[PDB]
Order: structure tokens, then C-alpha cells, then sequence
């Protein structure tokens, strides 16, 4: 019960900065692209200079592989695994695409085909990010209702 | 091709005594099931999850069995508030849900006849061009009735719209009105509109009936 | 702190696109995570319409499919139900709900519920009839043919509350509401009190007085 | 004890994820201020365009500020506006400083004053930053032991 | 999984900076914060907490530390960094980093295996030898004397005479230098029958030297 | 400015037998105390936090009170394993910690009296310009133990330096070695060199001594 409960909680604890790891890509897709700050508005339109933040974005997702690296569960370890592919060949394809991420005027388009998950065309990395925030996803049901069933040690075997 | 059966649709039970409502499932949705109580004019409340817990804030009368595909929702004692119906909710594809028909849970009472009133339209309607009969069952339970409208002796049907009352807060009884609804051509044709009652409170269908114009 | 609310227009015409959009109040999409639309339609249960996740991944019940899309709003206080094409069976109720927790998942915070009628416009005023009476007697008003619901009643502008009923209101092939409130009287007052039903219905102004006579 | 074990993981998860959203920028400032993306070393030198990262870096931020609107407990009342408070000041400093930030061409030592919260000076935003991690990791401390002590009452 | 590994140079010159660094294995900092803080044990005393960390960075430090120590985390957070300075001797000492967290306990989980830093006035030595003659057991041995830096490794006979031997641990003198003795108990009746020599090795200088004791 | 105290610092108890640890606060650490175990040659192990609740992978003969400013870490029937120094911790501020001096825990043994043996320096030092004299005690117990120079009837102090062993493995004894050191100069002035040793196990102190050479 008591070992249970703190190493299951490890986990959700674990997995769920991953999740907001994984949010602060996508906060920077829908928020930040192809813009600057404003004194007023807070954010200005700014065309085709997303290059920087590619590589935050970038710096990010192998943030988020390293630690995928640091979750280790036996029981988790197939959907851990799962999740770690994701993310390497996430953070791969935007190796890949460097010719068209690799400089400061990235456009808008491509930049949003490789961190905008919901774009319309994905090819440049947005395909395996939404690949990835599924896998991610998929593993939070699991580490959630590890944590549950071990509290539900409280009433009922 | 999940399947949520509630055993009964409706359920009656005195103020004060034991409520035993179930839920089956076409196949196990194991440990994961849900159980809501909804009063009309308020949204569902949570009451039970994983099929036995109860969401913290609701009574102790209420509880919960379940593991596999057996499950009950039982509200022991349960007081005025807790008349309203019931769903039961498969969550085992977690994002994916499937609730029940839902059941009712009336206040239990003794028989009461209803009172049979029949009324003729009104003459500022039938210069509208329409003509509806409305006839009134009053203060009846069990809310099982069946009206029926002959005009003439031939006995109408497809041309009715019924409507029954909540469950009376002092009374605990129902009242229903069913209104034949017909145009002046066929009201000018016949002579007799009678609506025939059957109730379990009555020894025999009660029939009231009027001429149109005495 | 955990309050979900509901969204805007109701009475979108059939085989139009119904949007409802649900926002958060004192709550944000948090630890990283809230999801889910659920409806009821008119004389039927509850049923699920689909799930998201704080990412943005959506389920659907597959009879929704290609129908629905559920979309979460950037800058994310609100999230979206988007209905499409409408029939009349797609008329309902429809909740938000939270329908998640690390310790329950399922279905733990709901919104307050908003209505929204798929009908081919013509909002309409009611027609009031009165019902004559004939060891009492019984009386009533008649509401025909106005839309959309609902309308209110009160006799004697209010003095008149102990042996009313107000009928729920029916849906008639018109595609227009009505119902009809009758009350009990002393069969002694006929011609001695006097009883006046006020009906009030919002879309339209349409705030009728009438008197009703034995 | 049913209760409180649920309802204190649910403070320490948001203030969690405060803290990994913190931990999203000061990566992106260590590893990205003056660089642009490689096909082999994953990250390559490109001097004075960080524009676009500074406005991701602020669009993080106002999304910490929404994380940590969406907290209340009565006890953690003061600190969590505290946190709010310095949350605030950060973002207030960003956008007063956009004669130099909001733009392409940021030079990489403005981009480092701005996030770079142990950069050598910090007068665009890294000071401000520094505050709300401090601020925010004195809440962190705080839910430890809110969690914890709601599950040593086994034995 | 929650392994800890620790650091560099091990003999700095007093006055001097001795910085130390601690690597994890199996694991990062994460969740979003794990393995803060270092500890050093001096010779002659126990244990006392030097300063302790962040996954930040925030710094807090123990004070008669103040102005000396630097505790400094590293980006693509492999590794934290101990910077103490300056250095007088005493700061000589056994240091550990600590994962001094966890969810359900505030202290202090995960140890390092112990790394020795000696800071003293260089001079590194190889050992002077010198034997002590015995006079129904008898006592002789041999007396190491003046050499820096530890350790040295005492041994009879090649290692075949184990049964009553005792070597002392070191003792540093004023001079800064480092001397023990390691004695044997023998049977007084085998003196004069068996020999007897105490092998004497240190690493830091490639001194071996081979001194018989005789009555 | 807080304050840890182990009330004794040594700690003698039979094995099999139960052993128990107090830790004092200068005021309220609360419910906040951890206990270390601290084996010569390893890093300290965690052993409670919480003060009441035991680290993960110890036995459950460790126990721990609490709740202020008592303190107690008791080991009902200790083993061999048990044997080592104790530390108790506070840490009620975040991530500020003090430890205490530290609690040694020694097998008991039934009292028994030194080997005392003395060695005149070698040839080989007085050419090298020092003399160093040195007087042994060999596998007594208890440990406290008390020896004295006296060269020519002179009480030597301030030019001593004295090694103790481990409580031995096999016999649970102690060894220890003062060594006294002169110049040539000195050792040449004088004649009677003599180590006093008093101990329990000694009905009264023993003295053991040489001139400057045989006569
Ligand atoms: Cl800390
Ligand atoms: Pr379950
Ligand atoms: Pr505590």
C-alpha cells in the first residue's frame, strides 16, 4: 500500500511534466509563430523569422527525451518504450528539415509544418509530434489509473 | 455494440424504505462504472465511479456494487430529494462512454381513481378553423392510464396528443390531459365525442362524453 | 473554483451547423488536463458525444462520426461543440462536462446545461382557449400553436395556486407547441370567483389575459 | 484521508507543471539563445536573430500565468498570489523592454539579460525571472509536504 | 536507477579553488526536481551539510561556508558542480552529493560513494621505513614515517603472515606529512627462526621498499 | 543556531542485545528528524525520515520516536551488521540541514588488559636526524585507556602522537600506538625512556621502558 502509493505517484508525477514539456512546444506553435512582443498587445505579427524558435523548440523536445530517458516502470515499460520512439523520431525529422529550419527567416508555413500539430499539411515533424503527444497521451490513462488503483486500496480489495 | 440495460425503466418505492436499482452490461466493463442522479432543471450530479466509490460530497445512503457485470445503486432510506431518475455509465474505453436509458424512481402510494373531466372546444377556436377536445384524468396513481377517444362510437386514434403532470409535491399523484385535436369539417360531421378511461383505481373504464351543443 | 458553463444560440434551422462553445471559469486546462460534450434529447436519456484531451485528441460515439468536431480553444478558457448537418432528433439539451480526474477519470464536473431546438424558425406567439366547466368542477386555459418554449401561466395573476396544473407542452405535428392548465374550483364559485389565466411567453411579447366562462 | 491524498496531488500536479513550464524557458535560453538547428549536431551557432525564441519565451509565460490563476487553496492563498504577483512582473518586463525584444534582431546578450536567469547581468526580464522561480519553488516546497503528510497518516 | 557519481581532483593546494562535480545515472533532474546538495565528513569528525540546490539553481548555503562555496548546475543537466573556495587546509575532508529529496521525504535519499580531497602544501613523498626490534608472545613491526600523499598498503612476508598484525591508520604530523606502524604479535620462540619483513607500497610515488626487523 | 546532541557519543552493547539512540534539539525541530547509518568505508544510509517512519530496504529492528524535541532511534536485537557510527539529522527548514556529532556503537566484549610493548628507534633514524619512540597496547577492551612519557622521570606531553585500530573482528579488542618523537639532539640527552600505560583491565598502571642501549 504505502510502497504503492509513493512509487505510483512517481510516475504520474514523471509523466505528467512530459505532458507539460510537450505544452510548452505547443504554446510556442499556436502563440508564438511568425511573431514578436508588443508593448500592448502583448504579441505583433512578425512574418518568416521563426528560425530562433525552432531551436527553442528543439531544445525543448530533447529536454522531453531525456526525461522519457528517466521513466522506468515494468509495468509502464512497453508504453514507456512506445513514448521513447516517438519522441526520437520526432526530434530526428526536425534534423531532417534543417535546410528549411536551419536559419533565422524560416517561413510561417514550414515552420508550422514541423510544431503546429494541428496545421493542415504536417511533413516537416508536425505528424510525428501529434505521433508523439498521442504515445504520451496514451500513457498518462495508464500511469493514471495506476495511481487510482492503488489508492483505491482505501475501501474495497 | 456496448450495451447498458437498466432492469427497470421506472421504479416505486415508499419514502423512507430501500431503492434497488440495477445495471447490466451486453459484456464486462469491469471495474468501471458510473452512477448519476439527475433532478430535473439541475445537471447530472456525480454519485458513484469505479462502480463502488462514492464522489465525495454525496450521503452515505447512497452505495454501489459492480466488478464485472453485475451492478446496483442502492439508496437505502431514501428521503424526498432523492426521487429523480438514475443513469449508469460505461467508461471502460476511458474517453468513450456509454450510458443507460435511465430509471425513474417515483414516490410509492396507494391507488387513487382519477377525476374524468371532458371538455368541448372553444367557439374562438372553432372560428379559427380547429376544433380541440381535451379531456382531463386528475389527482390519479399509478401513472399507468390509457385514454382513448370514440366520436360516434368509432374509435379515433392517431389524432391525439397526451401529457402527463410531475409526480405532486403534497400528493404524490399524476394528472394527464389528452386532446383530441380535429378541424371543424370533421367536427361539424359527428354528434358524440366521448373519451373512455381505464385505471387500475377504477372497477370498470369510466366514460364521459358530450353533445356538441346541448 | 471548478465551474464549467455553458454556450449561445439555441433555434439553428435543420440541416444548419449548431456551435456551442464551453468556457472555463476559475479553472484552466491544468495538470496539463478536461474534456467531453454530453446531450438529451426530448423524451430520451442522456447520451456521450465525444471526448478530447488537453492536447486536442478527439472520440466519438461513431454514430456522431464525421458529424461532429470538438475543438479546444488557444488561449485555452473555452472549448467548442460543432454539430453538423442538424435533423430534428439532434434537438436536446447539451452539457460540458469535466469528465476527468487522476483518481476517478470518469465523469467528475459538469456545466450547467444549455438548450438548443433545431427547428425551421418561426417563432410565434400562443393562441389562448379557454376551457368551459359543465361535487366540483374543473376549469382551464388552452395554449396552442406557439414557438419556441417555453410560456408560463398563472391564474388570477397569481392569486390562484392551490389545484392548478400546468401540463407540460407537447410537440404537434406543426412543428408548434402546446399544452393546456387546468385548475379545480368549487363547483359553487362558478359565477361567484372570477378566473383569469395570464399567459407569458418571452420570444414574442404575446402577454394574454383571458377570462374563462361557465 | 480519502479526500486530501486526492486533493493535495492535484495541488502539487499544478504547481508541477508551473515549475516544468519555468523549466521550459532557461532550456530554450541555455541551449538556444544565438543558435539555429543542425542536421548532424542537432544545434548550430547562429548570432543575434532571436527574435522569434524571446516571443516563444514570453508566449510560455503568459501561459504560467494561466497555471497559476487556476490554483486556489485557502491555505497557500497568500503565496499563490505572490506567485501570481511575480508572474506579472516578469511578463510587464518583457513587453516594457520590446525596444530591444520585440524584434528579429536581438542581440544574443539582450535575449540572455531577458531569460537567462544566471547570465551575468539581468536587467531585461532575467532578474524579474529569477523572482518568480524563486517565488514559485517556495510554493513547490510548500505541496511536498501538503502530499506528504496526507499519506504518513497509514501509519 | 537513482545512482550517483562523484568527482575530480582530489589534492589542491591550500588558498587555492577545489571544484567537484556529481553525475547522475539512471536518472536527470526531473519531476521537474531531484538531486540537490553536497556533504563533506573532515577527518576526526562527522558529518556536517554544506549547501544545497535547485533544479532552478536557487542556492542555499550553510553559513561559516559564506562567500566560500558555489554550488552551480549544469545545462543539458547530466551533472552539478561543487566550487569552494578558498581553501585552507581542514577543508580537506570525504565529500558526498546527495539526492536530498523526494516526494514523501524532505531528506536526503540518494549518496554518492565518497570522493577525498586532501589540501595541504604539496611535497608529494615517498615513505621512510623503519623497524621496530622485539625485546609467551613477542612484538615487532615497522614504522612508516613521513610520506605524503595516503595511501600507503603494509604487508608481511609477502602477505603470508596475517594472524596478529595490526596497521595503524595514519597520522599526518606538523610538517604536513603523513606516517602510521604496522606491528605483528609473533610466538617469541620463532625469532631468530623466522624471517621477518614488512612490505611497504605506495602508489603516488613508485616506491617499494623491503625492510626486514631483526632481534 | 540549531542544535543536534547525541546524548552519549559512545555506545557499547552486546550483540543480539537492544541498543538506543537519543537525539536532543535546542528547540522544536517537530516532527521533522532523520537517522543515518554510517559504515567505515561507505556513504551514509537513510535509515528513517519523518522521524517516526523507516526508509525503504531496511529491517524493521530499526525504529524511531519522535515528535519534538525527544528523539530516539532504537535497534531491538542488533546484529553485527549494526555496528557503526549514527547520525541524527534535523531538517526542518527545506533544504537547511544540521546533523549531530555522530553516535559510535561498539560490540561489548569482557574487559581485557594490554599487551604493552616498547620499541627503541632504529639505527637507520638517528642518522637521519630524528628519533621516534614508540609504546603499543595490543588487544585490550574497553577503549578508554591512558598512556604517559616520562624520559628521565620527566612527564612528557605535546610531543605524542597515538593510533587506534577498529574493535577488532575476531576478538573485539582494541591496538593503539603512541609514538613519541625527538631530534637526535634531544633523544641523545637523555637515558630512561619510559611509556606508562593505565587501563581497567590493569590492576595497576604497568610501565614499560629501555636505556640507551644495553649496559
Ligand atoms: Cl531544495
Ligand atoms: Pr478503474
Ligand atoms: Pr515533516
Amino acid at each position: 500500500i504505502s510502497k504503492k502509493i509513493t512509487d505510483s505517484n512517481a510516475v504520474l508525477l514523471a509523466v505528467k511534466e512530459v505532458e507539460a514539456l510537450l505544452s510548452s512546444i505547443d504554446e510556442i506553435a499556436a502563440k508564438a509563430i511568425g511573431k514578436k512582443i508588443h508593448q500592448n498587445n502583448g504579441l505583433d505579427t512578425e512574418n518568416n523569422h521563426n528560425g530562433s524558435l525552432l531551436a527553442g523548440a528543439y531544445a525543448i523536445s530533447t529536454l522531453i527525451k531525456q526525461k522519457l530517458d528517466g521513466l522506468k516502470n515494468e509495468g509502464l515499460k512497453e508504453k514507456i518504450d512506445a513514448a521513447k520512439k516517438c519522441s526520437e523520431t520526432f526530434t530526428n525529422k526536425l534534423k531532417e528539415k534543417h535546410t528549411d529550419l536551419g536559419k533565422e527567416g524560416v517561413t510561417d508555413a514550414d515552420a508550422k509544418e514541423a510544431i503546429l500539430k494541428t496545421n493542415g499539411t504536417k511533413t516537416k515533424g508536425a505528424e510525428e509530434l501529434g505521433k508523439l503527444f498521442e504515445s504520451v497521451e496514451v500513457l498518462s490513462k495508464a500511469a493514471k489509473e495506476m495511481l487510482a488503483n492503488s489508492v483505491k486500496e482505501l475501501t474495497s480489495p | 455494440e456496448i450495451v447498458m440495460t437498466q432492469s427497470p425503466v421506472t421504479l416505486s418505492v415508499s419514502p423512507g424504505e430501500r431503492a434497488t436499482l440495477s445495471c447490466r452490461a451486453s459484456q464486462s466493463v469491469g471495474n468501471n462504472l458510473a452512477w448519476y442522479q439527475h433532478k430535473p432543471g439541475q445537471a447530472p450530479r456525480l454519485l458513484i465511479y469505479d462502480a463502488s466509490t462514492r464522489a465525495t460530497g454525496i450521503p452515505g445512503r447512497f452505495s454501489g456494487s459492480g466488478s464485472g457485470t453485475e451492478f446496483t445503486l442502492t439508496i437505502s432510506s431514501l428521503q424526498s430529494e432523492d426521487f429523480a431518475v438514475y443513469y449508469c455509465q460505461e467508461y471502460n474505453n476511458w474517453p468513450r462512454y456509454t450510458f443507460g436509458q435511465g430509471a425513474k424512481l417515483e414516490i410509492r402510494r396507494t391507488v387513487a381513481a382519477p377525476s374524468v373531466f371532458i371538455f368541448p372546444p372553444s367557439d374562438e377556436q372553432l372560428k379559427s378553423g380547429t376544433a380541440s377536445v381535451v379531456c382531463l384524468l386528475n389527482n390519479f396513481y399509478p401513472r399507468e392510464a390509457k385514454v382513448q377517444w370514440k366520436v360516434d362510437n368509432a374509435l379515433q386514434s392517431g389524432n391525439s396528443q397526451e401529457s402527463v403532470t410531475e409526480q405532486d409535491s403534497k400528493d404524490s399523484t399524476y394528472s394527464l390531459s389528452s386532446t383530441l385535436t380535429l378541424s371543424k369539417a370533421d367536427y361539424e360531421k359527428h354528434k358524440v365525442y366521448a373519451c373512455e378511461v381505464t385505471h387500475q383505481g377504477l372497477s370498470s373504464p369510466v366514460t364521459k362524453s358530450f353533445n356538441r351543443g346541448e | 473554483q471548478l465551474q464549467l458553463q455553458e454556450s449561445g444560440p439555441g433555434l439553428v434551422k435543420p440541416s444548419q451547423t449548431l456551435s456551442l462553445t464551453c468556457t472555463l471559469s476559475g479553472g484552466s486546462i491544468s495538470s496539463t488536463s478536461y474534456w467531453g460534450w454530453i446531450r438529451q434529447p426530448p423524451g430520451s436519456g442522456l447520451e456521450w458525444i465525444g471526448s478530447m484531451y488537453h492536447s486536442g485528441n478527439t472520440y466519438y460515439k461513431s454514430s456522431l462520426k464525421g458529424r461532429v468536431t470538438i475543438s479546444l480553444d488557444t488561449s485555452r478558457t473555452q472549448f467548442s461543440l460543432r454539430l453538423t448537418s442538424v435533423t430534428a432528433a439532434d434537438t436536446a439539451v447539451y452539457y460540458c462536462a469535466r469528465l476527468g480526474d487522476v483518481f476517478n477519470s470518469a465523469m467528475d464536473v459538469w456545466g450547467q446545461g444549455t438548450t438548443v431546438i433545431v427547428s425551421s424558425a418561426s417563432t410565434k406567439g400562443p393562441s389562448v382557449f379557454p376551457l368551459a366547466p359543465s361535487g366540483t368542477a374543473a376549469l382551464g386555459c388552452l395554449v396552442k400553436d406557439y414557438f419556441p418554449e417555453p410560456v408560463t401561466v398563472s391564474w388570477n395573476s397569481g392569486a390562484l395556486t392551490s389545484g392548478v396544473h400546468t401540463f407540460p407542452a407537447v410537440l404537434q405535428s406543426s412543428g408548434l407547441y402546446s399544452l393546456s392548465s387546468v385548475v379545480t374550483v368549487p363547483s359553487s364559485s362558478l359565477g361567484t370567483q372570477t378566473y383569469i389565466c395570464n399567459v407569458n411567453h418571452k420570444p414574442s411579447n404575446t402577454k394574454v389575459d383571458k377570462r374563462v366562462e361557465p
